């Protein structure tokens, strides 16, 4: 059914490729790689981060509140 | 649900309701038979002898 | 210390195997990554040009 | 055809590797006779002979006589064919050009892998 | 002049049988070398704790 | 002549599946988790086969059997902890793949998605049955708590729970039945995974962009085989870090005490992979409602393809849906944390709100947001 | 209208199909109606769509985005597939209505 | 089997005998290494250091 020969019809798309042995495996890995990673992180962070910040706030609040709940109340023994 | 709201489908439901009810009875009897459901089977006269 | 040995008699052997595994992974992962890069460079450097008539 | 490119590439590269690794004397003799007949037939008529003279002078600096061609062809053996085909064809990155319905044409990594035999 | 890597390719890497011979002999020697080296590293990190270090004091 | 790879029947199947399969060239590393899942299944099967050669399912000898594996079987600790942490790696990859399918619209592959849901249920059953096998206090009491939930089912709950138990309460019969089921189920999982791959290959594999990639299909052999080997090596790095540096990080210490049916452990909490369902279950006060909600949590995935309203398959080009999806992930983390924590004033309300938010995000917010995005794009 | 247009433009830029050179219709899910609409597209438009999609897929393969000058503008984005898809959906709706009664 | 008793097949055997010998060497070394065959390994220098 799905085989390379008959997958789709494409016309007038020329692709130029180079042999692996003629090209470097890691080209500009850091000079270009780190800026691209920073760009992707800049794009993603606004969407991704806020919910985990909300989670951190909820987690801290819950832990502190449970700790407070266990703590003694002076008023109970006032009499 | 939008496509299956028309006069033909209502007619189609009426045609197949007798078959669906009969199959439902087959399931009801099979469940009672397989599980030996004493609640239902007590009413049946001859099968009542089991208990 | 004795109770820790009792609960985990394999503690030192686990640590040794962990050291060896850390060094082996440090060697292999960069090399396997290099192999993946070597194979994928043909696609990564690929230049596609649409030339309609 | 669009759906036969992969098989044809497989068979062509297989023949290349078979010549490189396990060439045999009989086919070498057949090839030598084919080359001899091609050389003799091509150099027939004033146009081909003159073309040969001019191109040989430009390229070889001299017109190699048919006797020299025959001697060099006779020198060829299964060992020589295997050595040269290994030098030029085995584990050497190829150059591929495709036109038309070439989707089934193997990717360059696969074509390059075809250039060597894991058995050998 | 052929480089060291070119000499390696031509002598061993070109034909996969010699490639596998290189792989296996290197595997044997690398097992020996790495086991020795990492055992030395761990023994140094824990010198004076391991039983092997302290076995003499109580044996004999 | 013909190439044996393309003409031999078994080689034909193998080639079509993993050598010449047309694979999208833009699949990301989130497309490596599924093969990691298959590797995890194979690793679990082998490690468990070697463990079972030394494990006895009688209540008298189960805990002693596990101790024998840990302290006396040669390299037994390696196998045991590989299995224990491999289960956790299994569920990590399972959750990640569910997330990938949700985010990139892979649920549109209806048959593959539903077979995956069945596989998820089977794997959860296998993990729960396996935890009972060591027969520690956690195994016994967690089995008692979880199995007792089935009693909530009306008019058949008690009989079904007793039938599963093999008796009035969890005991030697339950342990032996669970060993048998734990052994058999993974192979059923393998067959279901084969069906999963068949249905996936029928439609190909979705790419991150969500657009058809028939134009940019690359052979799987010279590209994704090495990518998956690299991913497997990374997963092995993590799993071995667990096995050799923190063998008990993901396990409760109480399971190292022999099960006492007369004394409960101070905290009865399920394994971490089950903790979100546990939090959902505890959220609903009624027992039957809790059981139904726990069922619906996993079964809501079945309704995911229907709930789809975006004109775009993937969330890559839909930001608000991305915000909702990350809210869902945070909510699942919160549910796990709440399920771990004791039932008390701060945690109870958080768990109830989190369950409400999980169902709300899946059923209501996501589709309405997709419709809003469709309007914004003028689609 | 200007406020709605501003929010729509914000969504257009927030979504990244412009960054990869794709137009909006390039990103539609290929349901059966969309498949028929693509089948009906004129050859030039079909080829342009194919190349845009291929370029976008290549860019995503290398985790790169097209240069900002080459990003598709909100004004110049052309809904090529929408008329064909509308016609296809109309035909499907007519067939369903005939089936209903 | 009579089909393979000819001069060309002899030539093929000659061509492939060195590669087959190399594969046999690979197999022998692999077996010794995997099983840690001390009978062979003990003679191997700097590996005899083990055991
Ligand atoms: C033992 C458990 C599982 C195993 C071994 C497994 C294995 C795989 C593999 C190898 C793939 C192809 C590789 C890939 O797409 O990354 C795949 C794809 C897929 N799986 Fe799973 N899977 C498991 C559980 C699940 C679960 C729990 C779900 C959903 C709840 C699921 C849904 C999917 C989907 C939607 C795809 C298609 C992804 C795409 O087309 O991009 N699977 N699975
Ligand atoms: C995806 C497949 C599997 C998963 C996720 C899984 C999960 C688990 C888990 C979490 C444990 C508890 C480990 C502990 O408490 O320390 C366990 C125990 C065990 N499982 Fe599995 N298991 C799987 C497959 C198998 C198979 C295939 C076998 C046998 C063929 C098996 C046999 C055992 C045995 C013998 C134990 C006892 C180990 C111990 O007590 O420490 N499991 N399993």
């Amino acid at each position: 059914g799905r085989e390379f020969g008959h997958l789709t019809r494409m016309r007038h798309v020329i692709t130029y490729s180079l042999s692996p042995f003629e090209q470097r495996a890691f080209p500009h890995y850091f000079t270009k790689g780190i800026p691209n990673v920073l760009r992707r992180t800049r794009a993603c962070i606004l969407r991704v981060a806020p919910p985990f910040v909300v989670f951190y706030l909820v987690y801290t609040w819950g832990t502190q509140e449970f700790e407070k709940s266990k703590r003694k109340n002076p008023a109970a023994y006032e009499n | 649900l939008s496509r299956f709201l028309g006069p033909r489908y209502r007619e189609l439901a009426r045609n197949w309701i007798p078959t669906a009810s009969m199959w439902g009875a087959v399931g009801a009897v099979g469940l009672v038979w397989a599980t030996d459901w004493r609640l239902i089977l007590d009413w049946v006269p001859y099968i009542n002898g089991k208990f | 210390t004795f109770l820790r040995w009792a609960s985990e008699p394999e503690h030192d052997h686990r640590k040794r195997m962990g050291l060896k595994m850390l060094m082996m992974m440090g060697l292999l992962l960069p090399l396997v990554y290099a192999m993946k890069r070597h194979k994928w460079s043909v696609l990564k450097s690929r230049k596609l040009a649409y030339r309609p008539p | 055809d669009n759906m036969s490119i992969d098989d044809m590439m497989f068979f062509l590269q297989g023949q290349w590797m078979r010549l490189c690794t396990s060439a045999t004397e009989s086919e070498v003799v057949r090839g030598k006779n084919i080359l001899r007949n091609a050389l003799v037939s091509h150099l027939d008529g004033t146009t081909p002979v003159c073309e040969d003279i001019g191109r040989s002078l430009l390229t070889y600096g001299r017109r190699i006589p048919l006797a020299e061609w025959e001697s060099r062809i006779a020198e060829v053996d299964a060992s020589v064919v295997r050595e040269v085909c290994s030098k030029y064809f085995y584990d050497q990155c190829p150059a591929v050009a495709g036109l038309g319905p070439i989707e089934q044409l193997p990717d360059y990594n696969r074509i390059r892998s075809g250039m060597f035999w894991l058995r050998f | 002049a052929p480089t060291l890597t070119a000499r390696l390719y031509s002598l061993l890497f070109r034909r996969t049988s010699t490639f596998a011979l290189t792989i296996a002999v290197g595997a044997l020697f690398f097992e020996r070398a790495f086991d020795q080296g990492a055992d030395a590293i761990y023994e140094h990190i824990n010198q004076g704790k391991l039983w092997k270090h302290i076995k003499h004091k109580y044996e004999n | 002549m013909t190439n044996i790879r393309k003409s031999h029947p078994l080689m034909k199947i193998i080639n079509n599946a993993f050598i010449d399969l047309p694979a999208p060239s833009n699949i990301s590393s989130w497309w490596n988790f599924g093969s990691l899942l298959g590797i995890c299944l194979i690793l679990q099967i082998l490690t468990g086969l070697f463990l079972a050669m030394h494990y006895t399912s009688d209540t008298t000898t189960a805990f002693s059997s596990v101790t024998h594996i840990c302290r006396d079987v040669n390299y037994g600790w390696v196998i045991r902890y590989l299995h224990a942490n491999g289960a956790s790696m299994f569920f990590i990859c399972l959750f990640i793949h569910v997330g990938r399918g949700l985010y990139y619209g892979s649920y549109m592959f209806l048959e593959t998605w539903n077979i995956g849901v069945v596989l998820l249920f089977t794997v959860m059953a296998t993990a729960f049955m396996g935890y009972v096998l060591p027969w520690g206090q956690m195994s016994f009491w967690g089995a008692t708590v979880i199995t007792n939930l089935l009693s909530a089912i009306p008019y058949i709950g008690t009989d079904l729970v007793e039938w599963i138990w093999g008796g009035f309460s969890v005991d030697k019969a339950t342990l032996t039945r669970f060993f048998a089921f734990h052994f058999i189920l993974p192979f059923i999982i393998t067959a279901l995974a084969a069906v999963h791959l068949l249905f996936l290959h029928e439609t190909g594999s979705n790419n991150p962009t969500g657009i058809s990639s028939d134009m940019d299909k690359i052979p799987f052999h010279p590209y994704y085989t090495i990518k998956d080997i690299l991913g497997a090596l990374f997963m092995m790095l993590i799993l071995l870090i667990l096995v050799l540096f923190s063998p008990d990080l993901l396990g409760d210490p109480d399971n190292y005490t022999p099960a006492n049916p007369l004394n409960t452990p101070p905290h009865i909490k399920p394994e971490w992979y089950f903790l979100f369902a546990y939090a959902i279950l505890r959220s609903i006060p009624n027992k039957l409602g809790g059981v139904l909600a726990l069922v619906a949590s996993i079964l809501i995935l079945i309704l995911m393809p229907m709930l789809h309203t975006s004109k775009q398959r993937s969330m890559m080009f839909r930001p608000l849906s991305q915000c909702l999806f990350w809210m869902l992930v945070a909510d699942l983390i919160t549910l796990t944390w709440i399920g771990g924590q004791p039932v008390e004033h701060p945690f109870i309300i958080i768990g109830q709100l989190a369950s409400i938010l999980y169902f709300l995000i899946i059923l209501v917010l996501m589709p309405i947001t997709s419709i809003i995005e469709n309007n914004l794009l003028k689609w | 209208s200007k406020w709605l247009e501003g929010i729509r433009k914000w969504y257009y830029n927030a979504a990244g199909f412009n960054k990869l050179g794709l137009m909006r219709d390039d990103t539609i899910y290929e349901d059966d109606d969309v498949k028929e609409a693509i089948r009906r597209l004129p050859e030039n438009l079909y080829n342009d769509r194919v190349f845009r999609i291929k370029r976008a897929l290549d860019l995503t393969m290398r985790q790169q985005i097209l240069p900002k000058e080459q990003w598709t503008k909100y004004e110049e984005d052309k809904f090529y597939l929408e008329p064909y898809l509308k016609e296809v959906i109309r035909e499907r709706k007519e067939r369903e209505e005939w089936a209903k009664k």
